[PDB]
């Protein structure tokens, strides 16, 4: 394949066309959801936007964001999720289903999807860091529990990977 | 009572652990499996004026030196070119540890939960930002007095055009920042700064002087004075989450996979930087590796935190199988790539041939004979057309990226023991190099995502990645990198372009 | 052997080095936009030095971190603040300190306070201080004073490992180190007064007695435990603890009553210590004004939104520093009665003064409409 | 081509030096008796500079000098003073002073003061000075106070010629330094005022005015001439300057008047400035205690000399000191009764304190009787 | 009026003028057969903390270069 230049190319430039076109905030947080869930993270559902995507998600963001202050009550701003959700609603309901995860398998989604759905603009960041770290803390304690004990060729079957050459 | 009494520094450290108070939310705000203990101590009894005082004493005998003497001296331009490049890498390259280990060591002022915990951190908080600033004063005064400022002078954008960036950003920035705020720490201070760092700075101070240069012997020799706390820290890190029972459980997967992470990229770079960049030699780096790490590290500073429950790492062995020759893989990719860089370099000559001859038996056999053909065929003639890089290619001599580290791997040419794994997940093809960052990308895919330079640069000519990346002099043309270190025959971008090197995606074989 | 001195080395090194320069280009990092006439040292040696990438707005680098946290948060993300920016490395701390210029200016100040501490002992001025002001009022309550330059400087912990470039990192530490070492001269005037007067006692048992039990600094606790523990947005932090907080209930603690009523009472020592504390104060602010002020609440871009958030924020800390004055003037109650001081009237024109410059120092600059002298009202409802 | 590092002249450098040394005594000026315990510095670099031959006690010369003065006055000379000694080089200043530590310190000061008063302006803390005493009392006689300090300073002059060894001179010369600082600071002071204050004149007309034909500097005014260019003995003008003096007058004008009633009226300026004088009244003190008392009046073989003219000096300058302290305490009448501070007792306490502390500090020593009752009554007339 | 101000070493020199007084003892007390006029100004405007600060920057550099780099590169 061939790449175009790093910082200005047409598939930046697209992005940012479709964006400009965002007038709500409830239309331009479907945008940014399924953005995330389609571009972002190793279970995303494409890699062909790989080296432009993080720039275009932050283009979102601003766009999000700007639509949020200038459509929404302040008050709105702080404890609600531009889903409509309540800011701590999404946190309790987050730590909750971590906390039910039976494998570290279940419990990386689960980090993962809260990321992909809630990351700021969507929920206020001191709500969202809050819930990201408690997320990450049992993720850890999961994953870091006997982390030598299963041999490579297993863990390769457990995450599913085709291997494609082993020297 | 009228004696002249004043209140002598470690009068009001004695009451410092009283400044916190409890409160429900008194807690880290950052992820960690771990708990640090409230009532640890911290060994240096430093309040802020006496650390200001200390300090700028330090900093008043080193500017003096530097801007009266050595300046009087005209010493900015009597060191050998070979070293003078290698150190618009060395100092840009530990200038961005020194600056992440600020943004490091507020997370565990974070972290910990008494007040001079806490204060050690804060006091290498200070001391990071004052290393920063001496990294960059040296290249600073480079571009001013030494003959050649290109890279001196703008590192901190042209070094974003190449490979061996990426993985001094994983062991000196993100490594530093992004995990448990213990396996951060162990990263930063039980790794980075007492394996690596410390002996580190002192080795750099040797070879500088070695080959002509007193301007960084001025400066880090400033530095020096201040690693001791540092290293302290991590010392009293692991003091204090010793009687967590998570540390018995989780510390020695940290500390085992932070040692992999570091010593994967210093080991062949360090080699690479010291032996092919200096023209005067101190000493053979497999010495000095089996000294710093197996010596020092393993022996001395990890068996005192036996008592902790510290172990060796279970890498350790591996490691040491790699100190010998993945330095020289290391230099055939960096050559290989020289155009990359913003640093000039020297094959070796025959002198530097007989040396390295002498200390790796066998060197002579496979890189100094790989290193004469690119030689004969125009390495650093920019009428030839040529760039190794191409020359690997058509050979079949693949260059990988491993996934986890960044560092560049030559399966086919390779004497070192990594091994390639290429595998497919969810529509990604990834290349891991060795068993412990194969595990770490298993394990932790979503913490892995790093962009390669074939994956960003796929498809497109050598000599517009460069130019876009403003890898040229100020005429606009001439590169900054160089396949030579003399005064003229420079390369510009019309000779790169001559050679019609575009970059692929090594994995679209698999 | 060193290759500058020995003969044969410096030969053979003479020998290599080329006798012209390779580039003419000998300004460090030419490429930074100045802020003012000419490209500062101060700028040359601290920006770019964050490795920013393209999407972090001003970072000059590309594509992902090389390891980021289990989970995926990034090792630093636009996720970690509201405000938006189209460059996050515009900031310039008005004094342009990085690292030499800062210690060497609080190293004059260490050195200096031990010699003006070894004549004030030989010179017997406390004999004059009021007794009564010494051992009641500044040793419990300017020692409780303490914990709240202790939790503003803790605040700035996640602010020192989250902020998004090199100058705002600079900044936001430095004003952390004035913080505390504002705690430590509080406790350093105890310390010295307990060896001139026997039976002084330097403990810090009372005084953290008093800030965690008392009602006076019932409210400013509180605001401070916020501030530290309750938020981490790292521009919330800065503007919440310096321009909002510190700005009005800590310049009203430092300023117009330890420092002022120190000149009442005969207190010949305390002012040698605010005046630390007082030039920390507007060294930090020239700073936290560039930051906000020049770069965010007038981003070309994106100065309407953050004023929005900007605006946000100062009604609620404000509202938590009104309720934090109004419990701290019940420390009037305990003073001697001074005409144009320590009376209502007193009180009242220290608060004007306070609000007042507050409203021109900040609100005025970022359009919070405030109405300096309902906010004077609220705090004299606790006198 | 430097010789260090030309490859060829350093090589026949090489050649030429030996490969060991001639003598192992590195230490400077070895034979110098150290006072404490190893010599310091200090005392390397500033000992037996003056080459003083052995008919002027302590020199290590001989012979007469090359060149007099017309009529055969010798360049330095037994001629110059009263008092005797065995030794004119033993006097060590206890801070240790040779010219580097010297600046060191004062630049510290003057650096610090300068981002003392940005800040201070930027405060806007002269806001509560009570305005009277800033434009009547502060401006013109602390203004006043300017020349005394200058007085004191140009005293000097034929001391930095006449003394005899050079440990004096450097403790003579820097006195005189911190004297011309003193006066300095005050008129930066009011100069400062002058841009916050519209209207108020920073010139120094007034206090001018004031020192030469107000009655309240009457008595300080010919003291000061005395002592400046009444007499030439150059032992006799440190001691009334710096020991009577400055000691008794100079202590309770600084630190009793405007230091200490500035912290009554509520200037918070002020003490920023006092706290520079005091610190060098005091770093002064240290050296002129060691000449007069471990010198001169504890010389072992003509201690009871020296005492004899010390005794007689100080019984001639505290009466002129007293009938200058008469005169000032009429300042009192233009400022606000306040117990304790400007009220008689205020005053008598403020006395005691000043002839208390000079009793022990200096008359004792000397054994110079001295009744401080009578003295604070004598003053007291003039209240 | 809150602007950050200080004060510069030739704001205070330019009243140093005024600091000496007239009295009839006022005459130097060295021989001498000339008379130095009353009115002669001074080429430099120093004060005496500028005087120290301007010598203890010279010295820092100085020092530094002796007991740092020459010491290290064993000049002596
Ligand atoms: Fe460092
Ligand atoms: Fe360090």
């Amino acid at each position: 394949a061939k790449r175009e230049p790093i910082h200005d190319n047409s598939i930046r430039t697209e992005w940012e066309a479709k964006i400009a076109k965002l007038t709500s905030v409830d239309q331009a947080t479907k945008f940014i959801q399924d953005f995330r869930l389609a571009y972002t993270s190793p279970f995303r559902k494409s890699y062909d936007i790989d080296v432009d995507y993080q720039y275009i998600e932050r283009k979102i963001e601003e766009k999000l964001s700007v639509l949020k202050t200038e459509k929404l009550p302040v008050a709105d701003l702080i404890t609600k999720a531009t889903t409509g959700e309540d800011a701590a609603a999404v946190e309790a309901t987050w730590i909750a289903k971590i906390k039910a995860a039976k494998s570290k398998y279940e419990a990386e989604a689960i980090h993962i999807e809260f990321r992909q759905l809630y990351k700021p603009p969507v929920l206020p960041v001191n709500v969202f860091l809050r819930t990201d770290a408690a997320l990450g803390t049992v993720l850890m304690e999961i994953r870091n529990t006997d982390y030598y004990g299963t041999p490579l060729e297993g863990l390769r079957k457990e995450r599913g990977v085709k291997v494609l050459h082993l020297q | 009572n009228r004696a002249p009494v004043g209140v002598e520094p470690q009068e009001v450290h004695k009451w410092l652990q009283s400044f916190n108070w409890d409160f429900k939310e008194n807690r880290t705000k950052y992820p960690t499996k771990y708990h640090m203990a409230n009532e640890t101590k911290e060994q240096f009894k430093v309040i802020a004026k006496e650390y200001a005082r200390m300090e700028a004493a330090k900093d008043e005998r080193q500017f003096g030196t530097l801007l009266d003497g050595l300046t009087r001296l005209g010493a900015g331009n009597k060191v050998h070119p070979r070293w003078g490049e290698t150190m618009k890498v060395i100092s840009n390259f530990l200038e961005v540890g020194e600056y992440n280990a600020i943004a490091a060591s507020a997370m565990l002022w974070d972290s910990a939960t008494a007040a001079e915990q806490k204060n050690g951190y804060l006091a290498q908080v200070l001391d990071e930002i004052r290393h920063t600033h001496q990294c960059a004063f040296i290249n600073h005064y480079y571009s001013k007095h030494y003959h050649d400022p290109a890279g001196h002078n703008d590192a901190r954008r042209t070094r974003a055009i190449g490979p061996l960036w990426k993985g001094m950003k994983r062991v000196f920035a993100d490594g530093f920042i992004s995990g448990d705020a213990v396996e951060c720490s162990v990263n930063l201070q039980l790794v980075g700064e007492a394996c690596f760092t410390n002996p580190l700075i002192v080795a750099v101070t040797e070879w500088a002087s070695a080959n002509g240069d007193e301007i960084t012997p001025t400066v880090f020799l400033s530095v020096e004075t201040d690693e001791l706390r540092h290293m302290a820290n991590g010392y009293q890190t692991v003091v204090s989450i010793a009687n967590d029972p998570a540390s018995a459980k989780f510390l020695n997967t940290d500390l085992n996979n932070a040692f992999w992470t570091q010593q994967k990229y210093f080991t062949p770079v360090l080699g690479y930087l010291f032996e092919y960049g200096s023209k005067f030699k101190v000493e053979p780096w497999v010495k000095t590796w089996n000294r710093w790490v197996s010596e020092d590290w393993g022996g001395i500073w990890i068996g005192r935190l036996g008592k902790y429950g510290v172990e060796s790492p279970r890498s350790l062995r591996d490691a040491k199988r790699d100190a010998y020759w993945a330095h020289h893989d290391l230099a055939l990719a960096a050559y290989a790539m020289w155009p990359l860089g913003f640093a000039r370099l020297a094959l070796p000559d025959e002198e530097d041939q007989a040396w390295f001859e002498a200390n790796y038996p066998g060197w002579a056999d496979h890189y100094g004979k790989i290193f004469n053909e690119w030689k004969k065929l125009g390495y650093e003639d920019p009428k030839s057309g040529f760039i190794p890089y191409q020359w690997l290619l058509a050979n079949g001599h693949d260059v990988y990226i491993d996934r986890v580290s960044q560092v560049p791997f030559i399966p086919s040419l390779a004497k070192g023991t990594g091994s390639l794994r290429v595998h497919e997940f969810n529509g990604k093809k990834h290349s891991l190099t060795d068993d412990w960052g194969e595990r770490q990308w298993l394990i932790e895919p979503e913490r892995y995502e790093c962009h390669n330079v074939f994956e960003q640069y796929e498809g497109r000519e050598l000599s517009e990645v460069i130019a876009e990346g403003h890898g040229v002099r100020s005429d606009g043309k001439t590169l900054i990198a160089q396949p030579h270190t003399r005064g003229d025959n420079l390369w510009t971008l019309e000779d790169i372009k001559r050679a019609g090197c575009v970059f692929p995606d090594p994995l679209a074989k698999f | 052997k060193r290759g500058l001195t020995d003969p044969e080395r410096a030969a053979i090194i003479a020998a290599a080095v080329p006798d012209h320069a390779l580039d003419t280009q000998r300004k460090y990092h030419y490429f930074i936009q100045p802020r003012w006439k000419p490209l500062s040292e101060y700028e040359q040696l601290s920006c770019y030095a964050q490795p920013n990438p393209d999407w972090i707005a001003g970072g000059l680098d590309w594509g992902d971190w090389t390891q980021k946290f289990h989970g995926g948060r990034p090792s630093w993300g636009n996720e970690s603040t509201e405000l938006r920016t189209t460059d996050w490395y515009r900031h310039r701390d008005p004094a342009r300190r990085w690292h030499h210029p800062y210690v060497k200016d609080k190293s004059e100040e260490a050195r200096y306070t031990q010699r003006f501490l070894a004549a004030y002992s030989s010179e017997g001025s406390i004999r004059t201080i009021d007794p009564y002001w010494r051992d009641e009022i500044l040793n419990k309550y300017f020692g409780a004073l303490l914990y709240s330059e202790y939790g503003l400087f803790n605040a700035h912990s996640s602010v020192g490992r989250d902020c998004l470039s090199d100058t705002i990192r600079q900044t936001a530490v430095f004003a952390a180190l004035d913080k505390v070492d504002n705690a430590q001269m509080i406790q350093m005037e105890r310390l010295f007064i307990a060896k001139l007067v026997p039976g002084f006692d330097a403990s810090t048992d009372v005084p953290k007695k008093i800030w965690t039990t008392d009602p006076i600094y019932s409210g400013a606790r509180a605001t401070v435990q916020e501030i530290w523990q309750g938020v981490q947005d790292w521009n919330e932090i800065l503007w919440a603890g310096h321009a909002v907080y510190d700005a009005t209930f800590g310049q009203f603690a430092r300023r117009e009553f330890f420092q002022r009523l120190a000149t009442v009472y005969g207190d010949t020592l305390t002012p040698f210590f605010t005046a630390q504390s007082q030039t920390y104060f507007q060294t930090t602010r020239g700073a936290i004004d560039d930051l906000f002020v020049y770069c965010l609440a007038n981003d070309s871009e994106f100065g309407a939104h953050n004023r929005t958030f900007l605006n946000a924020w100062t009604e609620h800390y404000l509202a938590s520093s009104v309720a934090a004055l109004k419990d701290f003037v019940g420390l009037y109650a305990k003073v001697e009665k001074v005409a144009g001081a320590t009376d209502s009237a007193g009180v009242s024109e220290a608060l004007q003064r306070v609000f007042g410059d507050w409203k021109i120092d900040y609100a005025d600059k970022i359009g919070f409409r405030v109405d300096v002298d309902q906010k004077v009202d609220a705090v004299l409802a606790g006198y």
